[PDB]
């Protein structure tokens, strides 16, 4: 997905 | 937000502290009532996807609701990935997460507009919508 569980609203993925 | 300045020239100019705190109260106050989002609008006007992500970030305490939001927003962005076959931008983009804010004011103000604040704006709101049904 864009926006895991507590990553927050705008957050680049850590992947 | 990008607005029209006084020459008739759309520039952007960063999300004041002062609309900021604004919708900390409108979301303290009213939590999710049907008016939430008329002042999100409202305070919204000309967002970026950057400055709406400003905003939602300011939300604390809502933690279910705010799950819910995110739902959206990824389904949301694979339907519009699904529908825009691969610069151009990808549903991740348009949320904020791998677009800079350079690159969205260029959509912004793309000749057409890609108008990624418009869309992403959208996104946010069917979510709130959601939101406001689950507390009616």
């Amino acid at each position: 997905p864009v926006l895991f569980p507590g990553q927050p609203f705008g957050q680049p993925p850590l992947g | 937000p990008i607005v029209q300045n006084l020459q008739g020239q759309m520039v952007h100019q960063a999300i004041s502290p002062r609309t900021l705190n604004a919708w900390v109260k409108v979301v303290e106050e009213k939590a999710f009532s049907p008016e939430v989002i008329p002042m999100f609008s409202a305070l919204s006007e000309g967002a970026t996807p950057q400055d709406l992500n400003t905003m939602l970030n300011t939300v604390g305490g809502h933690q279910a609701a705010m799950q819910m939001l995110k739902e959206t927003i990824n389904e949301e962005a694979a339907e519009w990935d699904r529908l825009h076959p691969v610069r151009e931008p990808r549903g991740s983009d348009i949320a904020g997460t791998t677009s800079t804010l350079q690159e969205q004011i260029g959509w912004m103000t793309h000749n057409p507009p890609i108008p990624v604040g418009e869309i992403y704006k959208r996104w946010i709101i069917l979510g709130l919508n959601k939101i406001v049904r689950m507390y009616s």
